[PDB]
C-alpha cells in the first residue's frame, strides 16, 4: 500500500512512497 | 560519507573547498537576482554527476515555495555535462507548496522519499516564503522564526542521517554564503567570515 506525496518529477511523474516509510 | 557537490564554478568550489557539502545544511544569503534559485538549479543537476566530475551521483529534492522551480534550466545545464535531460528531469522531485500545511507535510515526505530511493541533496528556495501563514491559511504565522527554526533543525537532521547535502535560500554545522552583483552580470559569494567570482549562463553557474 502506497501513498501519495506533494513531490513530482521534473517530467511531471506523481510521486508516491510505501505507507510503512511514512510509519 | 560527506561529499563535495560541484557548484558548476571551479572558482566557487576552490573557495568552498569542493563544493555543497553533504550531510550539513548550507543557507544561501542574498537579495533579489543574486542567482539563489539559478544556484539551486545547477546543483539539482551537479548533484546527479559522477563522483569523478564532482557530483555525488544522487538525485535532488526541490521544495519551491517561491514558485520559480524551471524544469528547462535543468535540461540546460544537463546539455553542458552531457547527461540525458530526461533522466535529469527524472531524478529531480520537486514539491511546490505555498501554504504552511502542504510545508508542514514536506519534511515527512523528503524523509519517506530518501528512505526510500538515494537522493544527494534538497534544495529548499526560500526559507524567507515558509511560514507565512498559519496552519489553518487565514492568518498570519505567529512567532515565524521559531517555527522556522524547528524546520531547520529536523532538515539538519535528515541532513545528517540520510547524508545529504541541504541547500536553504535566505532573501537578503550550518555553513552561510553571501551572494552579491558584480561588475556587470558576473556574481560574487564568500563566506560569513575570502570571495570569488562566478557567472550565471543558459548551461547555469560557471566561472568568468
Ligand atoms: N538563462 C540564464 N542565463 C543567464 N543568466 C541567467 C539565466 N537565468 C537566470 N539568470 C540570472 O540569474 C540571476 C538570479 O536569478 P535567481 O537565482 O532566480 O534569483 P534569486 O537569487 O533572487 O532567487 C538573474 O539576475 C539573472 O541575470
Ligand atoms: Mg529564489
Amino acid at each position: 500500500s502506497l501513498v501519495p506525496t506533494l513531490f513530482s518529477t521534473a517530467s511531471g511523474k506523481p510521486v508516491t512512497v510505501r505507507r510503512e516509510s511514512l510509519q | 560519507e560527506i561529499i563535495m557537490v560541484t557548484t558548476g564554478s571551479r572558482e566557487v568550489d576552490k573557495l568552498l573547498g569542493g563544493g555543497i557539502e553533504t550531510g550539513s545544511i548550507t543557507e544561501l544569503f542574498g537579495e533579489f537576482r543574486t542567482g539563489k534559485t539559478q544556484l539551486c538549479h545547477t546543483l539539482c543537476v551537479t548533484c546527479q554527476l559522477p563522483i569523478s566530475q564532482g557530483g555525488a551521483e544522487g538525485m535532488a529534492l526541490y521544495i519551491d515555495t517561491e514558485g520559480t522551480f524551471r524544469p528547462e534550466r535543468l535540461v540546460a545545464v544537463a546539455a553542458r555535462y552531457g547527461l540525458d535531460p530526461e533522466d535529469v528531469l527524472a531524478n529531480v522531485a520537486c514539491a511546490r507548496a505555498f501554504n504552511t500545511d502542504h510545508q508542514q507535510q514536506l519534511l515527512l515526505q523528503a524523509s519517506a522519499m530518501m528512505a526510500e530511493n538515494r537522493f544527494a541533496l534538497i534544495v529548499v528556495d526560500s526559507a524567507t516564503a515558509l511560514y507565512r501563514t498559519d496552519y489553518s491559511g487565514r492568518n498570519e504565522l505567529a512567532a515565524r522564526q521559531m517555527h522556522l527554526g524547528k524546520f531547520l533543525r529536523s532538515l539538519h537532521n535528515l541532513a545528517e542521517e540520510y547524508g545529504v547535502a541541504v541547500v536553504v535560500t535566505n532573501q537578503v554545522s550550518t555553513t552561510r554564503l553571501s551572494l552579491r552583483k558584480g561588475r556587470g552580470e558576473q556574481r560574487i559569494i564568500k563566506v560569513y567570515d575570502a570571495e570569488a567570482i562566478f557567472g550565471i549562463y543558459d548551461d547555469g553557474v560557471g566561472d568568468a
